[PDB]
RNA sequence: AGACUAAUCGAACCAUCUAGUAGCUGGUUACCGCCGAAGUUUCCCUCAGGAUAGCAGUGUCGACCUUCAGUUUUAUGAGGUAAAGCGAAUGAUUAGGGACUCGGGGGCGAUUUUUAGCCUUCAUCCAUUCUCAAACUUUAAAUAUGUAAGAAGCCCUUGUUACUUAACUGAACGUGGGCAUUCGAAUGUAUCGACACUAGUGGGCCAUUUUUGGUAAGCAGAACUGGCGAUGCGGGAUGAACCGAACGCGGGGUUAAGGUGCCGGAGUGGACGCUCAUCAGACACCACAAAAGGCGUUAGUACAUCUUGACAGCAGGACGGUGGCCAUGGAAGUCGGAAUCCGCUAAGGACUGUGUAACAACUCACCUGCCGAAUGUACUAGCCCUGAAAAUGGAUGGCGCUCAAGC
RNA sequence: AGGUGUCCUAAGGGGGGCUCAUGGAGAACAGAAAUCUCCAGUAGAACAAAAGGGUAAAAGUCCCCUUGAUUUUGAUUUUCA
RNA sequence: CACAGGGAUAACUGGCUUGUGGCGGCCAAGCGUUCAUAGCGACGUCGCUUUUUGAUCCUUCGAUGUCGGCUCUUCCUAUCAUACCGAAGCAGAAUUCGGUAAGCGUUGGAUUGUUCACCCACUAAUAGGGAACGUGAGCUGGGUUUAGACCGUCGUGAGACAGGUUAGUUUUACCCUACUGAUGAACUCGUCGCAAUGGUAAUUCAGCUUAGUACGAGAGGAACCGCUGAUUCAGAUAAUUGGU
């Protein structure tokens, strides 16, 4: 099986989500979305890479982990299994049907042609738009080359056109880069695992100060 | 492909968040007289006199009244012809309307201020006009100095 | 074999060809639907009123 | 096409809870003043939430060149749509006045990059007063010292209407 | 053998009933003038057919009724689609942190273990985090939609009743009186109302936007409006549906869509650029081409070097401690293992190679002499090229076209 | 993606008192789960059946009395000529 | 077995589409003594063709003769052989990948109605396709597909079976055009000449010599010229031999 990826490239139909309405939907093949080291402190990692779509078309489930396999193989290669932390934020949910001709309508005829012609559940395939993000890596800046090379590498896995930008924040967090160093020096800022939360001088006064014991002096 | 008197009321019989409960009871309080106008509101708590979904929304004339009901007259569109129906309806449903209160409002301000002009002797001009084109006028710029803007250049958010 | 199953293409037209038609409205509505009970009484109150109005050249002159 | 510069003088409707608003001013390359206009609102609905039926134009009016008959050099800041992504540039032309290398730019882009006029928007135009300040290579050879060149091969002019000339042309001008 | 019974046999030949019936094929005879359609609703042993409503014509009467409207403005109601949401309910889903042990699993200090000991792997709870929903939602458009804009109006006084009220207190219908000096938004009115009788039609198709099944189709099925059918004329070479525009017989003037090197009526017209193809290119619907590449050429973004003088070329030098610590028939930079300092300078490394049993010699790196203004690396998108294979001889309409007659 | 050719003398009508699912902490045999007690609890329960709407001193639950599931005919709404 | 009709509706060609069938690319984890790219290529992804099979039902039901073989002409290139060349994990010999190229060739037999297939033998080689799935007023009639008859399974029965088996009529050209040849009016009748345009033709192998040489430890083992013959095709001729 597994009809060439030209015959589901554009999105024509309303969502189908697997329910309890469909049932019997095979599993998808992408199941790790985060590799490397995942549990680096924030600080640890302020450049940040992106890969971003340019079309709005079907990006089916087998070729998002062909494209995982093949940049995390590299990054591991030359920047070290501690070096980095890739995250894909694309995730499937979307069923494409098939009318299987003729296994479900050959040798005992039964009925064949166009009569009845609802499909059966064949594969899961994402949904993107102009200008969304694909593929996020973020890791030192001595590796700011390495980072481009390894996400230049992957995408001749996926159809259409895509481009590369650097952002302007901090790791992943949603803050300019000037913005979130000058935040940290008031102590408005507490580590947590992998991320940061922050301070909002809108509750009672008692816990807001033992857990930002710098904001108050 | 079925048809049901209740078919396809899903969301327009239901109440609202935050206000299932009690009707308010002010609504029984009210009075109606022949010639009145109302529109049609259906209420999804009192399951007796419903109007057909049709009526929904619609406004119509009073043609009669009884111990809690009132009935309605309004006008049907069938192709290419008009047709007259009469429905009865609880009271739970009717409401009264405003439609009408602007032109009550102002026929009994424009006798009041004919009479008074009438014994002063100047005419009113009474009648309503649409909004007309602007008229001449200077603006200074003392203290308001203007501000020059330009197009801003291309820049990468993300 | 098979054939079109329904259409409404030109039935708008069809139908503004020579206007829709609103039937007049006009001083004197009818009195079918009004209750029975109001009805007897109303029935009794405008005899009584005639006779008074007629009664008005060789008596009571309200 | 044959365009000349505007200055137009826009603002919001007064009301009675801000009288007296603010006033912004513009400078528009249009053929005629009734397209001037229009592109004051255009550009003003990217920066202010205003617009034409909520605002009104106080003045508009004409830019002269102030010395029309003295060369000088351009610089051109502008932005423009590809078929995919927007782009910024920086081009230079020599010639007399402002609102000529504004029809030069436009046909220049035109032709080198397909570019039409719905899809360039002008940041600045400033002209170089010094010499030193040329950047671009196809310039700096027309302020070379003691310019001067000869025209070799230019073809005679010859009305269209009378063929079968008795004799063989000659190019040397 | 369904064979033969006068060239006739799965039921002979002759006359009459008989002009047997047909929801099915074929045909249906002079001219001019005016108006001008439908393939849609409901029922039927109904689906190649009929009745019913609709569209159409003709004959009129009531007034010339001042009534009306596929329209706008102003006042006031209804809705759950596009978009949006998940640190908001139901459902789906990726990842760490804190708090907990008696919820389950495996250990440690004697697997002592009723040791809330020390470990920890799932589970649980709390504050955060990455993506979704035709049959989910706290919110919520545009376009379209109901009613009203007065003389049949507004206000005052007071007659009738078997209804209603403790009650002439209410309710409908009334008599009398008051209110135009202006009957109370715009525009139009080249078309007001009612009735009678009847023809054809009930196979449709195409296009913009929205849209369902299908890999797709000159494929099947829907919503609003415009068209062909029922229709010529000027452009697209040709072509029911595309663009302009709808038609009595003539004369003069001006244009639309499309065109001006020739066939072909009218510019080898003007201004600034790009392209050289041993497969150039040449006008919407439309008669096709992609991923990936080019040091062909043109324009652009960022970083780095340079008159204290680089990049290219030629020419000069290319040193000690020290054959370093180790290794060893022998290894002196150059089998191999592990470190990388200093003198002198402008520069020469306990060295990138060649080479000696081992030294040497040699190369590179680096600096200096000559010159005269630019140079290096990585990216973006214009035209062009490669990718580019079918059957009779052949088609930007043809000839032909190169600072074009191409873009 | 599903449903119907049924079921009910109460599962119809009137009135009154009460509040559900679930969770926390306690009590001989008693344990995950038997009965009793307190606090929290916007419906997360229930209402003959498919699904949607609706309901908290009730339309749920238990108790008391009953047969408006009765007689004579007209007007109106939905599918629609 | 019959009648009235239907291309509003199937079985064959033609038309749109290309899922399946066939063919060709891009990226580079790995295989390849070691080394991604001599020769290959996983996980993914972009295309072409109409000699496979499906989907559709637009044109023909007052008829376009429906399988296979024989005969004969022409065209396409995705090249089996031949000419000349570029690569290698190419010493020689033998092989593998690619370029310009369709000028010229591509066979004789056993079984089957076969298309398809499978063995023996020769050869430089026994490549793949189109033309209404070319070709029935050109042939043949073995198969399928009328009426006779037999068997097996099914049906109470008449009868059914894309199950097996045996026998079964193949019509017309003198008309128009096309093609192959042959005469021919007008400017007196003749003899001797030029050449616009149209057609075009050759093909492959073996033996001797080079040489048991180059190359290699050995085993093995080439080529250019030169000489003499042979295969397929074409145009003439009849002294000799054969046929009538």
């Amino acid at each position: 099986a597994r009809r060439p990826a030209r015959c589901y490239r554009y999105c024509k139909n309303k969502p189908y989500p697997k329910s309890r309405f469909n049932r019997g939907v095979p599993d998808p093949k992408i199941k790790i979305y985060d590799l490397g080291r995942k549990r680096a402190t924030v600080d640890d990692f302020p450049l940040c890479v992106h890969l971003v779509s340019n079309e709005y078309e079907q990006l089916s489930s087998e070729a998002l982990e062909a494209a995982r396999i093949c940049a995390n193989k590299y990054l591991v290669k030359y920047a070290g299994k501690e070096g980095f932390h890739l995250r894909v934020r694309a995730h499937p949910y979307h069923v494409i049907r098939i009318n299987k001709m003729l296994s479900c309508a050959g040798a005992d005829r039964l009925q064949t042609g166009m009569r009845g012609a609802f499909g059966k559940p064949q594969g899961t395939v994402a949904r993107v738009d102009i200008g969304q993000i694909l593929i996020s890596v973020r890791t030192r800046d001595s590796n700011r080359a390495i980072a481009l090379e390894a996400l230049r590498r992957c995408q001749y896995k996926f159809p259409g056109r895509q481009k590369i930008i650097v952002s302007k924040n901090w790791g992943f967090t949603p803050l300019r880069r000037e913005e979130y160093l000058e935040k940290k020096a008031a102590g408005r800022v507490r580590v947590d695992g992998a991320y940061v939360q922050f301070l909002t001088n809108h509750g009672n006064l008692e816990e807001n100060m033992r857990r930002f014991p710098d904001a108050f002096k | 492909h079925a048809a049901g008197l209740r078919s396809g009321t899903r969301y327009a019989f239901s109440r609202g968040f935050r206000k299932h409960g009690q009707i308010p009871l002010s609504t029984y309080l009210r009075t109606y007289r022949v010639g009145d106008i109302v529109d049609i509101k259906v209420n999804g708590a009192v399951q007796k006199g419903m109007p057909h979904k049709f009526y929904h929304g619609k406004t119509g004339v009073v043609y009669n009244v009884t111990k809690s009901a009132v009935g309605v007259i309004v006008y049907k569109r069938v192709k290419h012809r008009y047709i007259e129906k009469r429905i009865n309806v609880r009271i739970e449903h009717v409401k009264p309307s405003r439609s009408r209160e602007d032109f009550l409002r102002r026929v009994k301000e424009n006798a009041e201020l004919k009479k008074k002009a009438k014994a002063e002797g100047v005419p009113v001009q009474l009648k309503r006009q649409p909004a007309m084109p602007r008229e001449a006028h200077t603006v200074s710029i003392a203290d308001n100095k203007p501000v020059t803007l330009a197009p801003v250049a291309y820049e990468t958010t993300i | 074999a098979k054939s079109k199953n329904s259409s409404q293409h030109n039935q708008s037209r069809k139908a503004h060809r020579n206007g829709i038609k609103k039937p007049k409205t006009q001083r004197y509505p009818s009195l079918k639907g009004t209750d029975p009970k109001f009805r007897r009484n109303h029935r009794h109150a405008l005899h009584g009123t005639a006779k008074a109005l007629k009664e008005f050249k060789e008596g009571k002159r309200e | 096409g044959r365009l000349q510069e505007y200055q137009v003088i826009g603002r919001h409707l007064p009301t009675e809870a801000n009288p007296n608003p603010a006033l912004y001013r513009m400078r528009i390359f249009a053929p005629n003043e009734v397209v001037a206009k229009s592109r004051f609102w255009y550009f003003l609905r990217g920066l202010k939430k205003v617009k034409k039926a909520t605002g009104e134009i106080v003045s508009v009016n004409v830019i002269s060149e102030k010395h029309p008959l003295k060369v000088k050099n351009f610089g051109i800041w502008l932005r423009y749509d590809s078929r995919s992504g927007t782009h910024n540039m920086y081009k230079e032309y020599r010639e007399t006045s402002r609102v000529a290398a504004v029809e030069a730019m436009y046909a220049d882009m035109a032709a080198r990059h397909r570019a039409r006029f719905r899809s360039i928007h002008i940041l600045k135009v400033v002209e170089l007063e010094k010499t030193e300040d040329v950047k671009r290579p196809y310039i700096k050879q027309l302020v070379a010292k003691n310019l001067s060149f000869p025209l070799p091969h230019r073809v005679p002019k010859i009305s269209t209407k009378k063929i079968f000339s008795a004799k063989r042309p000659s190019t040397f001008s």
